[PDB]
């Protein structure tokens, strides 16, 4: 039948996800944004567009810092993107308390992705 | 409640015209046993702001973990973190003050006193004191434990009210500080003759002054000392 893309943890009979697609849509339809990696770090860029000439300049960031060491930056809907940074610092700030160290990045990054997953699970 | 187990002990400080200066001995205490020789209890915060810490170790390595997150937090979303928007040491106070307070209350407290010195952002001094059970205070000279019976009043012959401070240049300043250490070393059974300093001027900033010692001591008339009364040899 047909429904499959109304509730979001539901396979479609082709066994995919298509609420997670039309995430996607909202990802793709924002800005672009980048990254660089270089012989040693990384640098991150985005397009900020200036919807009139009342945008106060340069004041609107949208790249975002977790801990000290770790920069990160998004397409698609802004608030989406801060809700996971705020997530991110928490899981920095746990990991850091408990390891003494600061959060590796590939560590880093699973935090981040266990937590979207989770995200397609209901 | 608890009850303190490595401990660190005095903390002195006192303001002068352009900042002000405080010190505290590199020693964590255990009992009688000067176990611990390399503790630095003087934290810095920032470049305005040194927090010194005196009583139990474990919990001062504790405020030392918050105030490093506190840094770090401040940092997030704000673009004017080392500019208009950075950490002031009455923010820094306030937040401590605010903590050791609750914690008192939930009776489970942070066994220590605790003294923030610093330049606030319109080159105002900063010196105030808070302590576990969340009582705080300001002078223009303060210290912890046993340095409030014995430094206090050596420090306050030189900034006795308000209006010396003007009149208190660094120099006269650190050397009052320096020879209060002396007499610490002299009466305090808990205090070790190694020490860290630190000044924080609105021109020069924030200068941190590491391994210390109480130099030019007077102890040549234990000589001519004999017996306890009678005794002649």
């Amino acid at each position: 039948g047909t429904g499959y893309d109304l509730s979001n943890s539901v396979f479609s009979p082709d066994g995919r996800n298509f609420q997670v697609e039309y995430a996607v849509k909202a990802v793709e339809n924002g800005t672009t944004s980048i990254g660089i990696k270089c012989n040693d770090g990384v640098v991150f860029a985005v397009e900020k567009l200036i919807t009139s000439k009342l945008l106060v300049p340069q004041k609107n960031v949208k790249i975002q810092v977790v801990d000290r060491h770790i920069g990160c930056v998004y397409s698609g809907l802004i608030p989406d993107g801060r809700h996971l940074v705020n997530r991110g610092r928490e899981e920095a700030a746990s990991f850091k308390k408990l390891y003494k160290t600061p959060i590796p990045i590939p560590a880093f990054a699973d935090r981040l992705g266990q937590y979207v997953q989770a995200h397609t699970l209901y | 409640t608890q009850q303190p187990i490595v401990t660190g002990t005095s903390v002195i400080s006192m303001k002068y015209d352009n900042g002000v200066i405080i010190a505290a001995d590199n020693l964590g205490s255990y009992g009688s046993l000067l176990r611990f020789n390399g503790v630095e209890r003087l934290i810095p915060v920032g470049d305005n702001t040194v927090v010194g810490i005196s009583g139990d170790i474990s919990d001062m390595q504790h405020i030392e973990r918050l105030l490093k997150d506190l840094v770090t937090e401040n940092a997030y979303d704000n673009p004017l973190a080392d500019a208009e928007e950075a950490l002031e040491p009455s923010y820094i106070f306030e937040y401590l003050a605010t903590v050791m307070y609750q914690r008192r209350s939930k009776m489970n407290p942070l066994w220590n006193a605790i003294i923030v010195a610093g330049v606030q952002s319109n080159g105002d001094q900063f010196l105030r004191y808070v302590n576990l059970l969340g009582v705080t205070y300001s002078s223009p000279t303060l210290a912890t434990g046993f340095g409030a019976h014995m430094a206090n009043p050596l420090l306050r012959k030189v900034v006795d009210r308000e209006s010396d401070i003007p009149k208190t240049t660094v120099q006269v300043a650190e050397e009052a500080i320096v020879n209060a250490m002396r007499v610490l070393y002299y009466r305090d059974a808990r205090s070790s003759r190694n020490f860290s300093l630190a000044i924080i001027d609105k021109n020069t900033g924030l200068t941190f002054k590491k391994n210390l010692q109480v130099e030019n001591m007077k102890w040549d008339f234990a000589k001519d000392i004999k017996g306890y009364g009678t005794q002649k040899i």
